[PDB]
């Protein structure tokens, strides 16, 4: 259901729709939660101005269905975006990335003497509302870090 | 069963005052009447991937002092991990199949954590994991603080030395922050300063804490002076200006000392404390050392015995 | 003289339009070209269909035009890929990537003992077609490797 | 007295199915009801001239799990042999005068043999002598094979990895070759191939064995898959092409796997097995590890107790 | 001007027959009519980042033979590149501002080429860059082959030894491929055979080469038996299987060899040439080492001098 100006069949029978992604954030996400490592018909719109959002990135996958967890994780890079559970072409549910408990596998502890590097285990940070940002606490080393300084796999 | 039964003692962040209080109680109990057979038939593994005199030895005596048998190692250099490229996890995987509990010290952080992921039912006791925790240390500390002060609330506590890398002070600050009205004075090199994440905890808890540039002025209003050696081995070459102790304490400094005040030190000490102090009575680090038996015992006792110790 | 067959198109007013991109090479391109930086709206057709080409990736970049060398190293990545220049909503230009003579600054000489690693210089291989694959000779070590191996850097 | 009483367990070539069978039996027995005091008053020496995690630790627990006391060493570097130029024989000469039994691991072959020449009455247990034997290993192996298969005759046994230098597979091939209708498939680098002298034994015995170039085709007709790490430390520089594992096993490979088939590994493993396998049920090497107690126990029990264990 | 004046001699692949012939002809002239002062007032740099006995010295003698002055280092260890951490690019960049040409030997491949990009109009001459090119070698070699055979076409040349890492034969083969009807036999262990891209030129030029598992298959065939040393320094651990000579030349294997045939060797030799060969009238390695003087002057002359007239 996309509105006016020209054509765009960026709308499917089945799939998920990451509306309102802050510009540039689009690309990242695609890699981070590796959303391209599927085979379903993906369609990605980068920097497409809309109105409400001067320029908003945006992604949609065909036949693919986001997990309440998988979803939440986006609350670190685009908490103000909207997921749309598109079934039979019509919106069945409109969700939003809400901050999660902790972010298992896809985040590398910046601590070099962390055991999480040497040994084969899945990364893991607890998430927290520090002040003007999120704080990240390695499951192992117990060192916590800004969600701006921590890097991810 | 008792609260700490079959529980992993990994970080002090996962214990409650009740927990702390329980070990203590049990320490004071066992110190009065020992239970030489309390843990016979049990076999505990003493795994030290890192150096230790106090921690390892005091723990092993504890196990023997309770009829338990001990196996393990002081150096990983001879372990298959040591010479065959084994992984710590697989290491723990096999070891969990042999013994009833695992005491381990390790050069990296969250190493004990890691181990509980493979340890299975077998509880894991952290004897120090990098700059991170040192819970069993804290327990003897508290036991000693209480021994000599009569309480763990409303103390004036000064932590001098390396706090950035001091797992010792990491845990223990967390521990009395679980108590009320505790004044924390921090005297540290600006690079070996105390980590943010410990201060925040203090902030939110509303516990008060204030940096200080010398022992000189904290010295009159302190019950406890916790001294620490500079964790020289964990130092970064850009911190090697700080390898020498900034704050040395001699007997002279203690005139103003409250008569009740004691000097504490995790040990070992290199020059941050001068032997003259050893004579004076505020000096308690060697008594502090002696207390590690009781705490380690109490702990062992609790973790291995369902029914609250007689 | 207008839009395509299958039902998901958004023809740009001016800009390049890469089509026929072999599967899961559409995202490589997007990165190994830094076309995600720009502001211009971008359209990405991932895992698109083909029937005869199977799944295809297509890149619609609005108002941006491919460097005349950038298409020369794309000659390697997606040889079956086509690039449609577009002006006033139309396919004004039509080009296809032929294998350049030598390519520099992007590939890495697989020879470890190559000076190029240690020293501060820009790579450079000569692109000569064998029978079944392109062979690349590093300009310094003078070793020749097949484009498959030099495509691991 | 029992057959293995006061006997040296040096090589599997010197044991009989009856012998094997006896230890097993006794293992399964002690595993059901332990005898915590069976060996009290005894002192056993744990002499490791070589690295070990599993072998040394599992043995020492065994001794403690039977009331025995333990003395010994994990590294010869601190022995007078280590620093005073003593001879292994004289070493064994003095040690035989102190303890009731000697467990030793050593970097060279026939080292345990040697020791029995000076050990005196005191029985010698080989915990591994170079590329040669590893009998106690074999025992837990068999115990495990039988645990999971119900028998030791008529098995399809695939030995992958380093077999030229694998004392582990040296012994164990000899061991099931004492059993009937055992199919041996050998997957090894042409240089880490299995030694002639083990094959001949197989020839004369009429036991069947066939080289294979991949796990892929043996995989459907095997009860046991014995994986081994490349004995990197015993490798010759002209064999360092083979230091990396040729045959890695992942979960994917096990679709065709008989539902009863188990993966075994002496441990440790470096990359010859991928952690995904760890999830799957053919994986038994960590259970395999756990069994070393029982076998080592049974053995200890038999060698030290005249009267067949209750 | 001459075709070589001011040129970089980096790779044989960058020169033509006529370029070669030019040098051998000058080589020829100088060997009989010496030019004591040809390069007088010229100052040349001898920069060896790697060991050399023959190449460095012969070069430097050539220089002095021509009256040029020399300046350089036998080793990078006490350069600011070696201790202060200078890039080679910066290194060639300042040295190029001092001297009249640059002779360079370097352990990495392509070092030669990169210098030219920094030496400005100052010619750079490859005394060897890793196992890539040894152009100056090929010149004294050509010269030496010519001198003994009287031609450079329709020769039967054997190339034994490390061919994969042999920079001397990489360079020698492209050079003879510029001539007519040469026949190449390559005898080397599989781990070290003639690199593909080399053969690719051979084939693609319509030249006839052939591989042989031994020396004695071609012994009465070949005109030149070019022996090479195993480049153990450039060897990979996986290739360490092959560090010993696989084809060794004895003075008895020469029994059926052509009488005009000469044994060459870039040198040094370890054991792949028996000292008894040295006496045989086939042994020619030491004489060719001598011709390095002539080819090398020859070279120096052509690059630094617009018009030579002898
Ligand atoms: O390192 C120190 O100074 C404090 C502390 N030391 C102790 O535990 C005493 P020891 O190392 O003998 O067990 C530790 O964190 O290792
Ligand atoms: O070396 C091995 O891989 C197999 C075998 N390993 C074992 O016995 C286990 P560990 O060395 O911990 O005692 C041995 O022969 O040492
Ligand atoms: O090293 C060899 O065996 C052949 C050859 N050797 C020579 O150049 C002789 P030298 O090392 O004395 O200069 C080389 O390429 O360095
Ligand atoms: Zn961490
Ligand atoms: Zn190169």
């Amino acid at each position: 259901m996309t509105h006016d100006n020209k054509l765009q069949v960026e709308a499917i029978k089945r799939g998920t729709v990451i509306d309102h992604i802050p510009a540039q954030i689009g690309f990242k996400l695609l890699s981070l939660f590796k959303l391209t490592e599927t085979d379903q018909r993906i369609t990605i719109g980068l920097n497409l101005p809309s109105g409400e959002m001067g320029r908003k990135d945006l992604i949609k996958i065909e036949n693919t269905f986001l997990s309440e967890d998988q979803v939440d994780q986006l609350a670190l890079y685009a908490p103000q975006a909207t997921v749309n559970r598109i079934d039979n072409y019509e919106v069945v549910g409109k969700s939003r990335p809400s901050l999660p408990e902790r972010i298992d596998n896809v985040l590398v502890c910046p601590n070099s003497n962390c055991i999480s590097h040497a040994e084969p285990v899945s990364s893991s940070f607890a998430v927290r509302k520090r002040a003007n940002d999120i704080a990240l606490k390695c499951k192992y080393c117990e060192k916590e870090f800004s969600h701006n300084v921590v890097l991810a796999n | 069963a008792n609260p700490l039964y079959q529980k992993h003692i990994i970080s002090i962040n996962d214990l409650s005052r009740d927990d702390l209080n329980l070990v203590l109680a049990t320490a004071a109990k066992l110190k009065a009447n020992p239970q030489p057979e309390l843990l016979k038939h049990k076999v505990i593994a003493s795994c030290f991937f890192a150096a230790s005199t106090r921690t390892r030895l005091s723990f092993e005596t504890s196990m023997h002092r309770l009829g338990a048998s001990v196996v393990g190692f002081s150096d990983s250099a001879n372990t298959s991990l040591g010479k065959k490229g084994e992984t710590l996890a697989d290491t723990i995987s096999v070891i969990s199949t042999y013994v009833d509990a695992i005491v381990m010290r390790h050069p990296q952080e969250g190493a004990a954590r890691l181990a509980t992921e493979f340890s299975g039912n077998v509880p894991v006791l952290n004897a120090g994991d990098g700059s991170n925790q040192h819970p069993t240390q804290t327990l003897l500390d508290l036991f000693t603080i209480q021994e000599t002060q009569g309480r763990l609330d409303n103390l004036h506590v000064a932590m001098v030395g390396d706090l950035k890398y001091g797992r010792t002070v990491h845990s223990l600050t967390q521990a009395l922050a679980k108590f009320d009205g505790n004044r924390f004075y921090f005297i540290a090199p600006d690079a070996l300063a105390m980590p943010q994440y410990i201060l925040d905890m203090l902030d939110e808890k509303g516990i008060a804490w204030s940096l200080h540039s010398s022992i000189e002025e904290v010295m009159a209003e302190v019950d406890i002076l916790y001294m620490t050696r500079v964790q020289k081995e964990r130092l970064d070459p850009s911190e090697y200006a700080n390898v020498k102790a900034q704050f040395v304490l001699r007997a002279s400094d203690l005139h103003n000392a409250k008569a009740n005040m004691k000097v504490l030190h995790p040990l070992p000490r290199v020059d941050e404390i001068a032997t003259d102090v050893d004579k004076t009575p505020h000096a308690w680090y060697f008594q502090q050392a002696g207390n590690g038996i009781f705490a380690r015992q109490a702990l062992l006792a609790l973790v291995l015995n369902r029914d609250l110790v007689l």
